[PDB]
């Protein structure tokens, strides 16, 4: 049949016109099938042959495939698709399993050839014209236009999503507690009804649609209890991804690695622990996807590791709006963090992980926060709530972090809790010049072209020092000049730099960088009692500058 | 019901299509508040349900107005606004009253409700399309369209210009001094009245308004004592760049002299006239930070000398109405916040500090959020235009809680920084 649904008005793009894409006279052979398929199709009421007053025309294609015993039609309105308007973006967003709720029974019902059972706007029909001709020399140009939603035109899915949505309305008005999601051309009906008592309604539904011509070929709602949707694998009380294998072998190519990392991330949603650091870092090259990516030990070490976790299957439960969402976070290692959101004591709902790829050298506390965020966002998008956090960091450490930041932040209710990596400010600079300690006027620079530098300094006690440097730019030497002053310093020390950069970094109260100099600068500070970095505009003619600067003439002069 | 007005024909500025701004997922709390509000709107015919033949969108958020009362929807009309109203301001351009900022007080009446009467051109309704979200994309979203004059749109007060005037005429003729400016849907009304007088003169205007057109305002202050706001009873007769004092260190110290010399160095960018050379000398040793060095007789001359050149300002006062103003905030301390409004760096038209020390409301996001608005009003009152913001907060973080502490009708344009403030000090 067809559906008696209110047609939806469509119009070609402003200043556009129906396509005149003529076609390549296909083999007389399948030229027959185009007919016999079309006749029935026309007879079903889907097409109505009209060849005179409708100059538009699209190319008919045809062929068979995917374990079939018959011919299939092909037609792609791509040109028409180009001249058509933009419809509502059907589903610019799929749901996330961790948000669904548990139902007793569910069932999927294939929505036949859904697009056909629906009628296209009485006018656009013209713009859907095709030509099937008869032999190499004689073809009166038999032309047909559509009446139902074309099999591969731009409006179909949106229109269709809508139409069905309408069709389900009264029924679900009469039957309110049976959840329905749709999808593509698949209808997922679910609820809290006993298996039989459930198949009850599914029938009431199944015929309702039969009323609107939507032949649902499902016999008694024939559907596989383990649904295969968007990678996930669902059930009425649980959900999780399942076909994930890390291909083991030598001849590890770029693509295989990229693939490998995607694969893991995905697993990570539910799989508590997956790391991806080293393997992720490696792909950091440009498109040479075809070449070989020599995975070192550090990478191979993690792979085989996730491989261990990914081996033993984990499952997630569903949301119960009756319970408080909870999010607990831990710094698994280095820049890698992980988190989990649970409702009750031990059934995982959702798992994830934040990674410090962000800037360059970042504080950890900062990091915690940046993570508390990604979580916060994710929740909104799913449970519509904000989970109370289980954060590994004392309240006094954090309360002194945000109060000092130049940026703003917001701390949703979180309770402090004890666990390993503990979040705290490693070192911490002073606020005013320390009296006593040896004011150290640090400095140094390098010549970019010649890449030679010199860090060094001049305490306030006649004490100077310097070091020749090969392969160092003004920014490295600068911190390195801070490095010196920190070796040669004592417990309480006052440094003074020309650098804006080093002034900056040292202040970010960072840690564990991929910059030894820094890692070391940090380490000293950590091992120290009272630093107090300071800043005087370089070259401004401060004697403190003038001098440590004059030491540089030892490299050359200008 | 059945008896309406004519339709001022609006149209999208040529070479422009309608908006497709994506809908920010909202908490459920608000989703519900939106289906409520929205539905009466469907029942009173103000907004109508739509189909997929229409593919546009312009964001909505629920917000709780006037000191925690019930929800009010808000459409983030920025993009559309921009698209239609820009060239529409060249046409139905409402004008900006200079004298305003000079008035002792400016009170602000939300005339939003009104616009809900003049209908909207059948063809333009296409763009007012807002989409209210459904948690976790479980539902296709309740898509609406707008038949009347949406509130956020800026085309609306230009349209409702005609009607709104005459409503005011008899008031203005009895109250000529009272200046009345209209921005977006807000009635900025000011006078040089003794507070009480102004208070009354306003409610006089409150009442008048109701008579003349059931244009309804909010009963801001009843006879009951309340710790609630004192009304946006602004007072632009108090504004200035007074606090940027160079320290008065009698115990000048090597550190000090540096810090000072430092300040004077970027400062020299907003006052090309000052010279610190003579001061960088008293500092030429390689001594301990903590030691005194005030000597140079020639120098105490320059400290003092530059010290006051601050007060007396620069040329930076060329309100180019073509260039758009940039607002900028700096987090300063336990309540202190600061901004600067400018068109070309150091050519800042005005600057100021906001204050509300973390006590009964310590959320930075809050304090910032507020300030962004208290920053705005001004700009409106003065230039009659919102400054583009430079918010010192994380995108994702702000994109989440601005819509909460927010209690204003419009929504300024903004951008977030991730560049430390050298500009951090006391100013
Ligand atoms: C994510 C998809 C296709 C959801 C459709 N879906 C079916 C479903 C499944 Cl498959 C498992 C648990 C479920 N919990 C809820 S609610 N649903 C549900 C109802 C919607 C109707």
């Amino acid at each position: 049949p067809i559906s008696p649904i209110e047609t939806v008005p469509v119009k070609l793009k402003p200043g556009m016109d129906g396509p005149k894409v003529k076609q390549w006279p296909l083999t007389e052979e399948k030229i027959k099938a185009l007919v016999e398929i079309c006749t029935e199709m026309e007879k079903e009421g889907k097409i109505s042959k009209i060849g005179p007053e409708n100059p538009y025309n699209t190319p008919v294609f045809a062929i068979k495939k995917k374990d079939s015993t018959k011919w299939r039609k092909l037609v792609d309105f791509r040109e028409l698709n180009k001249r058509t308007q933009d419809f509502w973006e059907v589903q610019l967003g799929i749901p996330h399993p961790a948000g669904l709720k548990k139902k007793k029974s569910v069932t999927v019902l294939d929505v036949g050839d859904a697009y056909f059972s629906v009628p296209l706007d009485e006018d656009f029909r013209k713009y859907t014209a095709f030509t099937i001709p008869s032999i190499n020399n004689e073809t009166p140009g038999i032309r047909y236009q559509y009446n139902v939603l074309p099999q591969g035109w731009k409006g179909s899915p949106a229109i269709f999503q809508s139409s069905m949505t309408k069709i389900l309305e009264p029924f679900k008005k009469q039957n309110p507690d049976i959840v329905i999601y749709q999808y593509m051309d698949d209808l997922y009906v679910g609820s809290d009804l006993e298996i039989g008592q459930h198949r009850t309604k599914i029938e009431e539904l199944r015929q309702h649609l039969l009323r609107w011509g939507l032949t649902t070929p499902d016999k008694k709602h024939q559907k596989e209890p383990p649904f295969l949707w968007m990678g996930y694998e669902l059930h009425p009380d649980k959900w999780t991804v399942q076909p994930i294998v890390l291909p083991e072998k030598d001849s590890w190519t770029v693509n295989d690695i990229q693939k490998l990392v995607g694969k893991l991330n995905w697993a990570s949603q539910i799989y508590p622990g997956i790391k991806v650091r080293q393997l992720s870092k490696l792909l950091r090259g440009t498109k040479a996807l075809t070449e070989v990516i020599p995975l070192t030990e550090e990478a191979e070490l993690e792979l085989a590791e996730n491989r261990e976790i990914l081996k033993e299957p984990v499952h997630g439960v569903y949301y119960d709006p009756s319970k408080d969402l909870i999010a607990e976070i831990q710094k698994q290692g280095q820049g890698q963090w992980t988190y989990q959101i649970y409702q009750e004591p031990f059934k995982n709902l959702k798992t994830g992980k934040y990674a410090r790829m962000r800037g360059a050298h970042t504080n950890d506390v900062k990091q915690l926060t940046e993570a508390v965020q990604k979580i916060t966002t994710e929740s909104i998008v799913i449970w519509g709530k904000t989970p109370k956090f289980k954060l590994p960091i004392q309240k006094e450490t954090w309360e002194t972090w945000w109060t000092e930041y130049w940026q703003a932040t917001w701390i949703p209710e979180w309770e402090f809790v004890n666990t390993p990596p503990l979040v705290k400010l490693w070192y911490q600079l002073e606020k005013e010049p320390i009296v006593g300690a040896e004011t150290f006027y640090v400095d140094g620079a390098a010549n970019r072209e010649t890449k030679l530098g010199k860090a060094g300094y001049v305490t306030n006690k006649g004490r100077q020092k310097v070091v020749p440097l090969t392969n160092t730019t003004n920014q490295k030497t600068e911190l390195q000049a801070i490095y010196l002053a920190l070796q040669d310093s004592g417990l309480e020390v006052n440094i003074v730099t020309d650098s804006q950069y080093a002034l900056g970094i040292i202040q970010a109260q960072p840690d564990k960088s991929e910059s030894e100099l820094v890692n070391q600068i940090i380490e000293q500070l950590i091992k120290k009692e009272k630093v107090y970095l300071a800043w005087v505009p370089a070259h401004k003619g401060i004697g403190g500058n003038e001098q440590v600067d004059k030491l540089v003439s030892a490299g050359i002069r200008k | 019901p059945i008896s309406p007005i004519e339709t001022v024909p609006v149209k999208l500025k040529p070479g422009m299509d309608g908006p497709k701004v994506k809908q920010w997922p909202l908490t459920e709390e608000k989703i519900k508040a939106l289906v409520e509000i929205c539905t009466e709107m469907e029942k009173e015919g103000k907004i109508s349900k739509i189909g997929p033949e229409n593919p546009y969108n312009t964001p909505v958020f629920a917000i709780k107005k006037k000191d925690s009362t019930k929800w009010r929807k808000l459409v983030d009309f920025r993009e559309l606004n921009k698209r239609t109203q820009d060239f529409w301001e060249v046409q139905l351009g409402i004008p900006h009253p200079a004298g305003l900022k000079k008035k002792k007080s400016v009170t602000v009446l939300d005339v939003g409700d009104a616009y809900f009467s003049v209908p909207l051109d059948e063809d333009f309704r296409k763009y007012t399309a807002f989409t209210i979200p459904s948690i976790n994309n479980e539902t296709p979203g309740i898509r609406y369209q707008y038949n009347v004059l949406p509130q956020g749109w800026k085309g609306s007060p230009a349209i409702f210009q005609s009607s709104m005037t005459k409503i005011l005429e008899p008031f203005k003729k009895q109250n000529p001094d009272i200046v009345i400016y209209q921005y977006m849907d807000d009635l900025y009304v000011g006078s040089d009245l003794e507070i009480g007088q102004h208070r009354t003169k306003i409610e006089e205007l409150r009442q008048h308004l109701l008579r003349w057109g059931l244009t309804t305002p909010d009963k801001k202050h009843q006879k009951e004592p309340p710790f609630l706001w004192m009304g946006y009873e602004l007072h632009p007769d108090k504004w200035t760049v007074q606090p940027i004092v160079l320290p008065e260190k009698d115990s000048w110290t090597v550190n000090d002299i540096q810090k000072l010399v430092g300040k004077l160095n970027w400062a020299s960018q907003i006052y090309p006239g000052i010279k610190v050379r003579q001061l960088s000398k008293l500092l030429r040793g390689t001594k301990a930070l903590t030691e005194v060095i005030p000597l140079t007789e020639e120098a105490e001359l320059e400290l003092a000398e530059n010290r006051e050149i601050l007060k007396e300002p620069v040329h930076g006062v060329y309100y180019d109405p073509s260039k758009d103003l940039i607002a900028e905030i700096q987090k300063q301390g336990q309540g202190q916040w600061t901004y600067q409004i400018y068109q070309e760096p150091f050519k800042n038209l005005k600057t100021g500090k906001y204050a509300r020390m973390r006590g009964a409301h310590t959320n930075d996001v809050k304090q910032l959020t507020e300030a962004v608005q208290k920053i705005t009003t001004e700009s409106i009152v003065i230039w009659g235009k919102t400054p583009k913001f430079k918010l010192p907060i994380q995108k994702e973080t702000w994109e989440t809680w601005w819509t909460e502490y927010w209690q204003a009708t419009w929504i300024p344009e903004w951008e977030f920084v991730n560049t430390p403030p050298l500009v951090k000090l006391w100013y």
